[PDB]
């Protein structure tokens, strides 16, 4: 009958993109917020993101480019409530308020999570291990983090992320200012999972295309000496241990790819699941260490150390910020 | 104080300690 | 505080929470003695 | 037995997953991790004891389960005051001394108890495939958890009462006489948004609907445990699931992820089950506070009030957006149009203004290591408020149960497909598909 | 058998020597009344 | 043979810690440095340089101690032991800075050695040397950072000090001063430390998501052979899943490896690169643009004019405690404020 | 306004439906191992 | 050779409970005389200021700094 | 003759342990 | 009873020690296990029994 091809087609691993259950709700979530973005972007009118109404322009047509443009988040007036189109008197009021902000970020944390159900999907149909969707759960987390934890914890989705690049680079320095994120472990360890995904990566790219098994000649690339599908393996790995033991010593050097592979995959997306928890628990005002006023000499005068510097350029971030 | 760093350390050797006499005893560890 | 009998057994409540936590390093101890086999 | 790489397939780490077909060691390891739940609580409950000045607010002294037991009313009395001091030690006692039973019984079962219970006994003895069993096992835990919602009827309507944070001049230890037992708000709390001004089950803001509620969910799992040791999984419920123990611990793992942020929201925003006389103000209550006592003083000397989006009269500046706060120091002052100038200024209480001022003050604005106010403030204050605490731990601790429900819902479904060890070399199933393109 | 005093040990050494005077060090500040 | 060829002999012997020729050049600078760093840290204060304390000794944690930079009064001396600052005075050579371009010179010579230990060590073993390739963005970065940017500036003093603080105020000083989150060289380098995180990340899981079965066990980590010359995950499966998931898939193993080698190490380059422009102060400060439509119109307000009050705000409040040589007095009403726009 | 909502809530749910009742025509059954 | 191996024997541990509390009690007594506050020129809790002005001794000169700090620790 | 080594892995961690809480407790004070 | 309630708490802290160190490493080790088992369940019943005393104790400061 009709609705068996229909779930036959939407769980075909013949398709070209799969599908999926996920997917059928994916897909206009996804297309949703896509489309809204792009002419947000580009033709949106200035948002009153405060209410001092005192808009903020964002798109590229009221005078922005690319580097300064965004998509403002919805109103301090609007706080934590539901704004679709419908709740708004009228279109212009509802592009004033910043409606835009909260029909894309909702539509797209939808989708994002219907994302990570279709990896699990696909996985599952190909008669894969099912484990890739866990490692998206950390950017998940982070996207979460900054468009709904956030704004939840604050009491307004005006404390959300902006759209926009030059709308991020002031989510951050107002965050700091607020929060003091850079003293706050769970950051640091998230700047450790990615300064070590970024080293591991370089590492063992260097690594396996060090030890690549000659195939070709110099007049032509190297990655033509690898097949696609064959059953042999591209490069040596007995060498590129051999190279990184005798780099640092013996027992730092991982023999077996699969817990190589398990320490690349699990290094950043523990680090990104920190920094994730770490914006969502600044969610609630439990914020980074505070060292003011640590070191204190026989006569009380205090002697200042580093992090009373980056307390007074905290001061100055919040000062500039408010009103 | 002494007393809490005392208790403290009781009960952390006391954990290893059950450990160590099924190790001797060649027990079902 | 503590009811007025009950007054040399502080340093005891004091370091009571924090046992379960040795529980997790125990097990690691008893898989240290069978050499995690 | 099982107790190695080579006999069960898993490491060390994974060493836990050697007790998955071993049912009385399996009941040992959860017996034993119950005693641990409840030693945490009665030695944690003991400990906050030692420390606890009864005369200084609790929420100012970094307590959690102190305020546990003062919300259900053993130890307190009109406004929040600490009147005895002994039921906090009487339920830290016997949660010790009970603990200390559940780890006896779980080492024994661990260790000494039959490794499998299906020799030993038809009752106990459990297949992870026999649905039949799962479901009556199911029906009993269901009753239990029926059993304990009415025990916190039983509390609330025969026992003492509950703390009313809404009960007049400033909240007191009521007895809960007329529960709402009408299904239209249970449900409608239930069918509310979640968004902003209606907060879903975490906007209940009086406990004549929470001890309904209660009696509610407490019916509905005694009859569903009756239900399900009655009955069998039908055709759509055996098609849809996976029947197995890593499954069965998904599905709770991600029930519980849920749970984990509800409670997470509910001790952050509500003030009515978790009473601002023991948390501490919420983020909201501690904003309007400000407010309020800015007004009043301003007044002592109309700069703090605006219009709202649906028309009501509200505080002004950034504490507009928490116009949707409801606290039983601020309703006296809120007419039809919302706060009425003429209340704020001749019927006012001096408990209402005591209580603004001290919520001013603790507001739940900390650092990691426990100092107050916001970040760019001298290390002075040693306050950080539990409502803050709770909400980021078991924010924590719900996102990682997500990630444990995905991990453990993709390797059950995995398993059971069974290719949870890897691809096949010899029938690869992308291979017999044909090429995409 | 086995020698003693090899490169290893020399490594070993020099990076574990001063680490126990250092930490008798920071362990001795901790007892400093600030 | 002759005694070049006794000591090249015993410079490559196997042993548990390869020395080789680069061996010379690396372990006594590599260990001068981070010996340096601990010792400063632990006992060297910053209170003539700075007026700051910056170290266990004055009560410090591990987040707040740093080897701070000399003062600004130094300019780019070397401060050599026995150079004229110091004179052979130890401890008027850590009062003053030495500390710091002790630690700076010996890492930089370090991280030469440990480049030339990565060509010896690909030499001896066989293999191409793409680690050391790899490694010369790290290189670039220390050495756009800790040299070329004091450098370019008036003396060492604005260099980052060795600290996990100092580090962080070496941050809020970028974003306050240069804009730097503004500059696109900068944003490459996110973009290439993000997308390395990312294939890290990626390419981890799905390795570990397409394996093949080749043992019974569950935990499968033990069914790898290190001498095997099979494959031992399917990269047609992986192909096919990114392919179907996010619309393209790599199909060549050799191209993905390269391609995981060339992203983060073109993100650190592109972002030294633009540091080399911040020495000179060469800033991606603002947009012209902008900023006359801003003078033009005061209702004008975008993210970027809110970013420049941002750190207008963070040079006026830091600029007194962050640079006292200048004795910059900023009274109250000259501080800029929300609430005074 | 309320045309575009009764819009919206129809699309809605017809997805939400064609998710719920998808993943209840035995997903577990389309694998290409076992079932 | 194994590093296992040295550290379960006997020798290792009689040589080591010798020269390992040795050299932490040769750090603590050299924080504890206060030799350390000589030797790196770190000022003690008493001595970062002068008898009654606040002023931070920053250096301003590079070739005579040290005659400044030598000014400086003069006047306390 | 040899001392196991879970007893030197286990005595290596309370050591480490404690010089860590003191520290902290040193950060407390 | 000060003195009394005292020594009884202290005699259920030294039991309580006694079974937390000893239950397991006699469940664990079945040699001569008699011996055991009516060691484990004099010292169950002697520690219920304390701790019966020590709450009526606690009852009578
Ligand atoms: C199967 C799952 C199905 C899910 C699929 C999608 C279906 C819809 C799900 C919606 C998800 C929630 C988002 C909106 C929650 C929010 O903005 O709101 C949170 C609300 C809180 O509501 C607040 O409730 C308050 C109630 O207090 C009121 O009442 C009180 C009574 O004491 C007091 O008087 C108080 O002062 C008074 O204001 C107010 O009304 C506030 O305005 C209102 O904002 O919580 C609540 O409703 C309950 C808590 C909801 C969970 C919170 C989000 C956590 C999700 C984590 C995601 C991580 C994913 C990781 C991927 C990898
Ligand atoms: C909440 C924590 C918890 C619990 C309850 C368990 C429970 C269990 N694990 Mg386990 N495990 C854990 C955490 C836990 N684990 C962690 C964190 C790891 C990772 C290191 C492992 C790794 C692991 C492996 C690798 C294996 C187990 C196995 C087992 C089972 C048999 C253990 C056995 O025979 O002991 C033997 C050990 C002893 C007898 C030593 C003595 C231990 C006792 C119980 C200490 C009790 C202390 C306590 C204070 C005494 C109070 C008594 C008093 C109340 C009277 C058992 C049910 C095994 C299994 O599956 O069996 C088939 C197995 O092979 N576990
Ligand atoms: C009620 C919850 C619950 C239960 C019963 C299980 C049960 C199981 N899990 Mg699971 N898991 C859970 C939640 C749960 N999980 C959550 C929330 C996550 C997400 C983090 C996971 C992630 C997970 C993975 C990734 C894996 C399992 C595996 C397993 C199996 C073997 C576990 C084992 O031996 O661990 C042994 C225990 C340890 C090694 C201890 C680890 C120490 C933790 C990570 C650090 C704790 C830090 C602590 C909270 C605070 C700091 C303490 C301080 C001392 C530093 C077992 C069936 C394994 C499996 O699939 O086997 C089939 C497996 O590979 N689990
Ligand atoms: C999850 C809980 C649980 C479960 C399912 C079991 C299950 C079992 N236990 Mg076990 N046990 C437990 C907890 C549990 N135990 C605890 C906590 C202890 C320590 C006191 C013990 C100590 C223990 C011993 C010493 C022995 C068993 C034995 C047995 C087996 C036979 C039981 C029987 O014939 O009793 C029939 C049923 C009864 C006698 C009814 C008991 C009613 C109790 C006493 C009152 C409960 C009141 C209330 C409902 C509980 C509220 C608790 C709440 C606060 C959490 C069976 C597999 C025996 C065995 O395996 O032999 C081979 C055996 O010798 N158990
Ligand atoms: C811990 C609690 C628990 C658990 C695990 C189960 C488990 C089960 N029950 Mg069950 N049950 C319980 C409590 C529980 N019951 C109680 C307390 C009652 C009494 C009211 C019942 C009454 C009951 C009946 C009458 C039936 C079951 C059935 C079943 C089986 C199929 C489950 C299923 O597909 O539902 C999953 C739910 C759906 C598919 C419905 C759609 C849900 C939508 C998509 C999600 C909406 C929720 C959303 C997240 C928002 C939450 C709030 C929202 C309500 C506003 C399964 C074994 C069935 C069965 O096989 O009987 C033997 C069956 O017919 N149960
Ligand atoms: C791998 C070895 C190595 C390298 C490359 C360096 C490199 C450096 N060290 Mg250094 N150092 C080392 C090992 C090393 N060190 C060791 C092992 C120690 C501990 C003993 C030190 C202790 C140390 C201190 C205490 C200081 C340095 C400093 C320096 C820097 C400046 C050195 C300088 O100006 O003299 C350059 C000298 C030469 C290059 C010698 C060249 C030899 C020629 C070619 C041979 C001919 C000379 C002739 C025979 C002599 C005639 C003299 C006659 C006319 C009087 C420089 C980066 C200074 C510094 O960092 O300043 C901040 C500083 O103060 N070092
Ligand atoms: C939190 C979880 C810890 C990381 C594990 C998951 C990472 C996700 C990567 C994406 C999928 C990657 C993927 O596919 O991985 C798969 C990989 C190998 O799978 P196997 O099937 O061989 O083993 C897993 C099960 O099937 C049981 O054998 O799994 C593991 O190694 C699990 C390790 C369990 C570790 C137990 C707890 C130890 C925690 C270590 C970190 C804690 C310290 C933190 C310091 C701050
Ligand atoms: C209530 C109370 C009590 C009880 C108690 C208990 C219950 C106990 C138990 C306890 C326990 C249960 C303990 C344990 C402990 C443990 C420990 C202390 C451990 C540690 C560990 C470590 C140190 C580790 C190490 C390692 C390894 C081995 C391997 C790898 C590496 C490392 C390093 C990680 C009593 C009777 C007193 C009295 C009354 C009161
Ligand atoms: C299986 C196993 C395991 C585990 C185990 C467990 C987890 C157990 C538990 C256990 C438990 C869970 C225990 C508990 C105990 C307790 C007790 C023994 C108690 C006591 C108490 C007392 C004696 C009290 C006292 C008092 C009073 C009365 C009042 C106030 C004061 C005081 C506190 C003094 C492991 C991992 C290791 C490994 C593998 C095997
Ligand atoms: C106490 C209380 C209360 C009440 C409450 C209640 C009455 C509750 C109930 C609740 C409920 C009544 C809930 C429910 C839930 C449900 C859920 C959560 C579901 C889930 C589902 C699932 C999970 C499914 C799945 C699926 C699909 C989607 C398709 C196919 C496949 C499967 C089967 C997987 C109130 C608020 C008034 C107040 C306060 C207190
Ligand atoms: C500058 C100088 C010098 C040099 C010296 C040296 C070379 C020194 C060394 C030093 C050293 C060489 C030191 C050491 C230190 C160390 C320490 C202080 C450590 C500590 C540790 C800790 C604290 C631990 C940690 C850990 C880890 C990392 C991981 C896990 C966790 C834990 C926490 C356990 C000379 C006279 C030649 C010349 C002139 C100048
Ligand atoms: C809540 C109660 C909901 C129960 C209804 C869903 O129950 C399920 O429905 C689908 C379609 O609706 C039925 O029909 C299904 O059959 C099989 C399932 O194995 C699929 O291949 C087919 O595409 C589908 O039509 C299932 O036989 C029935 O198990
Ligand atoms: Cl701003
Ligand atoms: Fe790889």
């Amino acid at each position: 009958n009709l609705w068996e091809r229909f779930c036959n087609w939407v769980t075909s691993t013949d398709n070209r993109l799969y599908v999926g259950w996920f997917g059928v709700i994916m897909i206009p979530t996804l297309l949703a917020a896509t489309i809204c973005f792009v002419i947000a972007f580009i033709a949106a009118p200035p948002v009153d993101i405060d209410g001092i109404r005192e808009p903020v322009s964002g798109s590229l047509l009221y005078g922005n480019n690319i580097i300064t443009g965004a998509v403002v988040p919805s109103s301090n007036a609007i706080g934590l409530h539901f704004y679709p189109i419908w709740e708004a008197a009228s279109l212009d009021e509802w592009l004033y308020n910043g409606g835009p902000y909260q029909l894309i970020i909702f539509h797209f944390l939808l989708g994002a999570s219907c994302y990570m159900g279709r990896q699990w999907e696909l996985s599952y149909r190909l008669g894969m291990r099912p484990w890739i969707c866990v490692a998206y759960s950390a950017p998940l987390a982070s996207a979460f983090a900054v468009f709904l934890i956030y704004p939840i914890g604050q009491g307004s989705f005006s404390d959300g992320m902006p759209l926009g690049i030059s709308g991020t680079f002031n989510f951050m320095i107002v965050f700091q200012a607020e929060h003091n994120i850079l003293m706050h472990p769970f950051h640091q360890l998230g700047v450790a999972g990615v300064f070590g995904g970024a080293l591991f990566c370089a590492m063992h790219g260097s690594l396996v295309t060090s030890s690549l098994i000659r195939e070709t000649t110099e007049t032509e690339s190297a990655n033509y000496g690898y097949k696609f599908g064959q059953e042999e393996e591209t490069y040596n790995i007995v060498a590129a241990h051999g190279y990184f033991g005798r780099l640092i010593f013996q027992y730092a050097s991982f023999n077996n790819s699969r817990s190589l592979h398990f320490f690349l995959a699990a290094w950043p997306v523990v680090g990104v699941w920190f920094t994730a928890l770490g914006i969502s628990t600044m969610a609630f005002n439990l914020n980074g260490f505070n060292f003011n006023h640590s070191v204190i000499d026989a006569k009380g005068n205090v002697i200042n150390t580093w992090a009373d510097i980056i307390n007074r350029a905290n001061l100055g971030m919040e000062v500039m910020h408010e009103r | 104080v002494i007393a809490q760093l005392t208790m403290i350390a009781m009960i952390g050797i006391a954990g290893p300690m059950i450990i160590f006499l099924l190790a001797v005893r060649r027990g079902n560890l | 505080k503590l009811p007025e009998a009950y007054a040399i057994f502080d340093p005891l409540v004091d370091v009571l929470p924090v046992i379960p936590v040795l529980f997790l390093a125990l097990a690691f101890v008893w898989q240290a003695a069978v050499g995690f086999r | 037995t099982n107790r190695d790489q080579e006999s069960s397939g898993f490491a060390w780490w994974a060493g836990n997953a050697r007790l998955i077909n071993l049912s009385g060691k399996l009941l040992g390891a959860h017996v034993a991790h119950a005693g641990l739940i409840v030693f945490w609580a009665g030695a944690m409950t003991l400990f906050e004891l030692a420390h606890f000045i009864p005369e200084k607010p609790m929420y100012e002294q970094g307590l959690i389960l102190i305020p546990h037991i003062a919300t259900l009313g053993w130890g307190v009395g009109p406004g929040g005051e600490v009147v005895d001091t002994f039921p906090f030690f009487v339920v830290g006692v016997v949660h010790l001394i009970s603990s200390a039973v559940l780890g006896f019984g779980g080492v024994y079962h661990a260790i000494r108890g039959p490794e499998t219970l299906e020799e030993y006994s038809s009752f106990f003895g459990y297949d992870w495939k026999d649905k039949n069993k799962m479901t009556t096992i199911l029906g009993f835990h269901l009753i239990v958890l029926g059993i304990g919602a009415l025990l916190l009827v039983a509390k609330a309507m025969f026992f003492g009462g509950l703390y009313d944070t809404w009960a007049p001049g400033g909240g007191d230890v009521r007895v809960i006489t007329n529960p709402t037992l009408d299904p239209r708000v249970i449900f409608g709390y239930l069918l509310k948004s979640p968004f902003g001004g209606e907060g879903w089950i975490v906007s209940v803001n009086n406990l004549e609907d929470v001890v309904g509620g209660h009696i509610w969910i407490g019916l509905i799992c005694i009859a569903g445990g009756i239900w399900h040791i009655l009955t069998t999984p039908f055709g759509w419920a055996r098609r849809a699931f996976i029947w197995s123990g890593e499954a069965y611990l998904s599905y709770s793992l991600g029930a519980l992820s849920m749970m984990g942020f509800i409670a997470t929201c509910f001790v952050w925003f509500n003030n009515t089950v978790y009473p601002s006389e023991f948390y501490g103000p919420t983020g909201p209550e501690a904003s309007q506070a400000q407010a309020m006592t800015f007004l009043i003083r301003d007044q002592k000397l109309g700069k703090y009030l605006m219009r709202s989006p649906t028309g009501e009269i509200i505080f002004g500046g950034e504490t507009m957006r928490f116009w949707d706060f409801r606290g039983p120091w601020l309703e006296p002052l809120r007419g039809p149009n919302g706060l009425d100038l003429n209340k704020i200024k001749n019927d006012i209480q001096p408990w209402q203004e005591r209580r603004a001022a001290e919520y001013m003050t603790h507001a739940p604005l900390g650092s990691l290591n426990s100092v107050g106010g916001v970040a760019t403030e001298i290390n002075s204050v040693n306050f950080v408020s539990p409502r803050s605490w709770l909400a980021t731990s078991h924010f924590v601790l719900a996102f990682f149960f997500l990630v444990g429900h995905l991990w453990h819902a993709g390797r059950a479904r995995a398993a059971a497909a069974g290719f949870e060890k890897g691809i096949d070399r010899e029938s690869e199933p992308v291979l017999s598909m044909p090429s995409l393109d | 058998s086995y020698p003693i005093f090899t490169v290893r040990w020399v490594a070993v050494h020099t990076l574990a020597v001063p680490t126990i005077f250092f930490l008798g060090a920071i362990a001795a500040m901790q007892f400093i009344q600030r | 043979r002759g005694w070049f060829d006794i000591l090249d002999d015993w410079l490559k012997r196997d042993r548990f810690v390869f020395v080789g020729w680069s061996g010379i050049l690396l372990f006594p600078c590599a260990y001068l440095a981070l010996g340096g760093w601990l010792t400063g840290t632990t006992f060297v204060t910053s209170w003539y340089t700075h007026g700051l304390a910056s170290s266990y000794l004055e009560g410090c944690n591990f987040l707040t101690v740093a080897v701070s930079t000399p003062a600004n009064s130094m300019g780019h001396s070397l401060l050599l032991l026995w150079g004229p600052e110091a004179q052979g005075d130890f401890t008027r050579w850590c009062q003053l800075g030495g500390l710091w371009t002790f630690i700076a010179l010996h890492g930089a010579f370090g991280l030469i050695g440990f480049m030339l230990r990565q060509f010896e060590i690909a030499r001896l073993v066989g293999v191409r040397p793409y680690n050391a390739i790899a490694f010369s963005a790290p290189i670039a970065v220390f050495v756009s950072v800790f040299l070329i940017y004091p450098l370019g500036q008036s003396s060492w003093f604005f260099a980052p000090s060795f600290g996990v603080a100092a580090i962080f105020r070496f941050l809020l000083f970028f974003q306050g001063f240069h804009n730097w989150t503004l500059n696109p060289f900068h944003m490459m380098g996110v973009a290439g430390v993000l997308g390395g995180a990312l294939l890290c990340a990626i390419h981890g899981a799905t390795v570990e998501n397409t394996l093949f079965q080749d043992g019974e066990g569950a935990s499968t980590f033990r069914a790898f052979n290190p001498t095997q010359a099979e494959e031992t995950y399917s990269m047609v499966t992986a192909n096919r899943f990114w392919s179907q998931i996010f619309g393209i898939a790599f199909s060549n193993k050799r191209w993905l490896h390269f391609f995981m080698l060339f992203v983060p190490v073109t993100g650190l380059w592109m972002s030294a690169i633009g540091v080399v422009g911040l020495a000179l102060n060469l800033r991606s400060y603002d947009f012209i643009s902008q900023e006359i439509r801003a003078a033009e119109d005061p209702e004008f307000e975008t993210f970027y004019t809110k970013n420049l009050l941002l750190n207008e705000g963070i040079r006026a409040w830091m600029a007194p405690q962050d640079q006292p040589h200048e004795n910059f007095v900023f009274p109250e009403e000259v501080l800029p404020r929300g609430n005074a726009l | 306004m309320e045309t575009l909502k009764i819009t919206v809530y129809i699309v809605v749910t017809f997805f939400v439906l064609l998710f719920v009742f998808g993943f209840l025509s035995g997903d577990p059954a389309r694998n290409p191992k076992r079932k | 050779r194994p590093f296992s191996d040295i550290i379960t024997s006997v020798r290792y541990w009689v040589i080591h409970s010798i020269t390992i509390p040795a050299l932490f009690i040769a750090g603590w007594l050299f924080v504890s005389t206060g030799l350390a506050y000589d030797v790196f020129g770190t000022p003690r809790p008493d001595s970062y200021y002068a008898q009654e002005q606040r002023s931070i001794p920053l250096v301003t000169d590079r070739f005579e700094a040290k005659q400044q700090v030598e000014t400086f620790l003069e006047q306390l | 003759g040899r001392i196991p080594l879970w007893i030197v892995a286990t005595v290596a961690g309370m050591g480490v342990i404690v010089i860590v809480g003191l520290f902290f407790y040193g950060a407390y004070a | 009873m000060t003195i009394l309630f005292q020594l009884a708490l202290a005699a259920l802290v030294i039991l309580s020690f006694v079974m937390v160190i000893g239950v397991p490493v006699a469940y664990a080790s079945p040699q001569d296990w008699d011996r055991s088992k009516q060691l484990i369940f004099l010292g169950s019943g002697l520690w219920i029994a304390l701790v019966l005393v020590v709450g009526v104790l606690n009852f009578f400061v």
